[PDB]
């Protein structure tokens, strides 16, 4: 009756997990916001060539078996272009232009929400051309660096994962979605000894 | 006395306006045309009940049975006249009333689920074969026929279900319970038993 | 931010509140209503339909629970006698179980208002008589004879015309006020040769316009 | 004086228990939504034949014996028709179309309002014909997943009581309540070597 | 203060939430959108597209698959015999997988309406003949023969004239209810000198504007 | 959603305050009142005789 529920802010909604960061007993993780690691997300964003949208995170951290401890936690933003942390006590964690959130572990996880943060009018996930080595883009939406705050060392493993949600979705120029399988992260490499068909057999063509 | 000529088809009853109309509702269009005197029952001195499906009991007929094995959808309404053929020298009660979704106990198989023009009898009349109480099948749309009074019963049964359209071949959207609440007694000499006719015709059909 | 303030009541999950709470499907549209025949918007028009009371309830009547909705007017009972006595509890046990009405008084704690108890004849056409419907009011004794039951409210039932007579209990109340039904033979039971010398009445009973219940309760 | 009592909305409000949940020291447990598991609430609900609402859960959490410990829990909601978890590091836990919450033991207990999920117009009870084996209807809410986060196991047994309101009732069809005993949860069989009169019995018919 | 009191379902995380959340950048501009062609509001506007149907799965053809959206019709086959038959089910398996429609029929749960289907004849222009597509309602049986086929729905197709026709199935659902199409040849394949005696025909498919799916799904 | 502040004098139960409270039963729906001879609404009524 209704066709509201195919359209495209519909389509990309329900935020789902993107990464599971393990931080046992360094003492800091860098993980680089992309979305292209899980097999779904990706199949479902190269239908379209062009997208922008706007990202929500949301923190939810925990012990390696569900209990919760207080302790303090800081995440930091890095926004792109901007150096990285190298170590746990770098110059790169007192930066003001660096935004970060501090928030306990016994509260109700904490929420982010990330700007269009590309260059261009709009994310691409296929670039045909050389950037300069590789044929990939610049889309590089930032980096989330995430350690517990303190000179030294908490005695508590440190298991949080990430969740995301995409907000204010546009797309633009569709594209047959993949059947065959990924074997890298940056390129539609395909394997190319064995090519899966798109259906599945029968015996004749009238066996239906 | 009237003579009711439908179709091909043509019955004599009197002026009884006794007409009862189920939930209030006349069956219409926007979600054959002849009457179908079904088989007489023998109402003995210890008979316990009978039952028909709908529209099951129109499937071994002719046209609209023909026409219900074809086009996979149906919906219409109904119009059932029950009557009795006694002397006055006999005495009983029945109760007539219609049930939606009568769904039947085991103490079950194909046949008693559905049983075709002839219709089942009843076990357990006290509680309907179902669990339910006799007592309250009055807030169902019924109809007395008492011996002393009056002979004739009539309902008119609109479409009732949750889609529009239904398979008439494995869904039966109501019954049809006739049940001596109070039994048949006569004297010595007189007919043993009294024949219950049941006449049909359906209201406002549609296929497709 | 504003200032705010948490009163006593924080954190606590009270059964029987109705609040908004959170959608777990938002993006969900579900299938839009159509026309079905026969909604119930309130109890009550339920408890206006008659349903069959049950007066012959005896101990002999449990193994074959048929007999149980009929009770019987022969030709050997001498006139001005009594046939049936029933109180006029919907919600205590006995003959009001069977109905409609007994059952969705268990639902709740107090009601109040007025029935209507119907009769009906189930005997040849041939036969003839009379009946007489006392009724008594709470607090007054059930009668010993059929001219004490006269002096009160009555009414004389012959089935010869009708086959069917009404009576409308005045007022019940719930928060022992029984409104004792009595049915006395006013004439014997005169028939014809051929047709049977035993009849059967049955019962019905409904609640009026002026029933109400409150107070919502769980069996 | 007033007639608001006995409407449609008050004989269904106010939230009952519909399942306890143990899972004391696999790791998980599904439970189907179904609302013929107690008498209560089945018989009530047994006196319609069609009924539409959307339903309001809360998960009421402790331990075996009323104390609470700080630990994260996540309760998922699989919709009709997604496959349901096998393990407890499944698949299926990780999927944006399941929606999960995140709550803590130590926190006011979680709500959640599910819509009304039929592909008819209505639900119901009583289903007459046959599906395709037996003869029931295809209702079929939802199911919740309820687990603890982490990877090791949670050295704490959890017992959660689930409680659920009925919002926005409607009903059609009125129907003779049930005052024979219940065997099965499926179909209306009832024991039929003994039959319970509906009254309790007296001496004779004039001892009042 | 004002006062305030915290309902159930407070410090919950809903994945399925749409509300507001603090901007990391406030002072941050994006960059502006411009005009790019082709933007895609709604998925239905992908499903209405016509893309090739895979008849031609047979379990042969895995070795070399560009043979699968092919199927062929020859000179040595006598006439009213049967050339393809499939169902019409998107969302299983078998030949519609291939095509769009099919593929975005895994990312929901129920979807109602109707199709099209498109074939087209890739052979000599000297050749002709006659082809009969006939469509089967969900609950009658797979026709026997030619002559029982053309009794229902069906549609003359001559590539003499037309070299590619169209046929509507009415109405599909999912909550056996198969449309099953079948390819008959009406008369042989009439051929003169110099062309070759085998042609194929590739078969298309795509949704109209009444079809719609709901309950959002992960495959 | 709105930022809001805790204030002190958060989660205290002070004796004398005159709250909305939650209804156990919204559903009930309770007796009306009927007139009713001599009603006091004023202490000094009672210290007057």
């Amino acid at each position: 009756h209704s066709t509201q529920e195919t359209a495209i802010g519909n389509f990309f909604s329900r935020a789902g997990l993107v990464s599971i960061i393990t931080m046992p007993t360094d003492g800091y993780v860098n993980w680089d916001i992309d979305l292209m690691g899980y097999a779904q997300l990706r199949r479902k964003c190269e239908l379209f060539t062009y997208m922008r949208f706007d990202a929500e995170f949301t923190f939810v951290v925990a012990k390696p078996n569900g209990v919760l401890v207080p302790q303090l936690l800081q995440y930091m933003y890095v926004p792109p272009g901007a150096p990285k942390p190298t170590s746990r006590d770098s110059f790169a964690w007192q930066t003001a232009t660096n935004p970060s959130v501090f928030v306990k572990m016994t509260d109700p996880p904490a929420q982010v929400s990330v700007p269009f943060m590309s260059p261009a009018s709009a994310y691409q996930w296929f670039y045909d051309g050389y950037p300069t080595y590789g044929q990939c883009p610049n889309n590089m939406m930032g980096t989330f660096s995430i350690r517990t705050v303190g000179t030294e060392k908490s005695p508590h493993s440190i298991t949080l994962r990430v969740y995301m949600r995409i907000k204010h979705v546009r797309a633009w120029i569709p594209r047959p979605l993949r059947n065959q399988p990924y074997l890298f992260k940056t390129n539609p490499n395909y394997k190319g000894n064995d090519i899966k068909c798109t259906s599945t057999s029968r015996d004749k063509i009238t066996t239906l | 006395v009237a003579q009711l000529t439908i179709g091909n088809s043509t019955i004599t009853t009197q002026e009884a306006a006794n007409i009862v109309i189920a939930y209030g509702e006349w069956p219409e269009y926007c979600p054959v045309n002849r009457f179908f005197t079904l088989d007489t029952k023998s109402w003995a001195k210890d008979s316990k009940g009978w039952y028909w499906k709908f529209p099951d009991v129109l499937t071994e007929v002719g046209v609209f049975g023909q026409n219900a094995q074809f086009h996979y959808l149906y919906r219409s309404g109904f119009c059932v006249h029950v009557q009795c053929n006694a002397s006055k020298f006999h005495q009983g009660a029945l109760l007539v009333a219609v049930l939606p979704e009568y769904v039947l106990g085991t103490i079950p198989p194909y046949a008693t689920t559905q049983p075709g023009q002839v219709g089942a009898v009843l076990t357990h009349p006290y509680v309907l074969d179902a669990g339910i109480p006799l007592s309250q099948l009055t807030v169902c749309p019924h109809q007395w026929i008492n011996l002393r009074t009056n002979n004739c019963a009539t309902i008119i049964v609109p479409y009732m279900n949750t889609v529009p359209f239904d398979s008439a071949l494995n869904h039966c959207n109501f019954g049809l319970l006739v049940i001596p609440v109070v039994p048949l007694d006569f004297n010595a000499g007189a007919t043993s038993e009294i024949p219950i006719t049941v006449t049909i015709a359906p209201m406002c059909a549609e296929f497709a | 931010g504003i200032p705010t303030e948490l009163k006593p009541g924080t954190n606590q999950f009270l059964t029987t509140d109705d609040g908004v709470s959170a959608p777990i499907l938002p993006g969900f549209h579900p299938t839009p209503p159509i026309h079905i025949p026969g909604e119930v918007h309130n109890l009550l028009e339920i408890c206006r339909v008659e349903t069959i009371l049950e007066v012959n309830n005896l101990k002999t009547n449990e193994t074959t629970p048929m007999q149980r909705l009929c009770f019987p007017v022969s030709v050997q009972s001498k006139t001005g006698e009594l046939c049936a006595a029933f109180r006029a509890d919907p919600g205590r046990d006995g003959p009001w179980q069977s109905t409609i009405l007994g059952q969705l008084c268990r639902y709740y704690t107090q009601w109040s208002g007025s029935l209507e108890v119907t009769f009906m004849f189930a005997g040849s056409f041939m036969a003839t008589g009379k009946m007489l419907i006392a009724y008594t009011p709470p607090g007054g004794n059930v009668p010993a004879d059929r001219i004490t039951a006269m002096l009160g409210t009555h009414v004389i039932w012959d089935f010869g015309l009708q086959s069917s007579v009404t009576l409308v209990v005045p007022w019940i109340s719930n928060t022992y006020t029984t409104g004792i039904i009595t049915i006395w033979y006013q004439t014997n039971y005169v028939v014809p040769i051929g047709a049977p010398t035993t009849a059967y009445i049955v019962a019905l009973a409904a609640a009026q316009d002026n029933f109400t219940m409150k107070l919502c309760k769980d069996t």
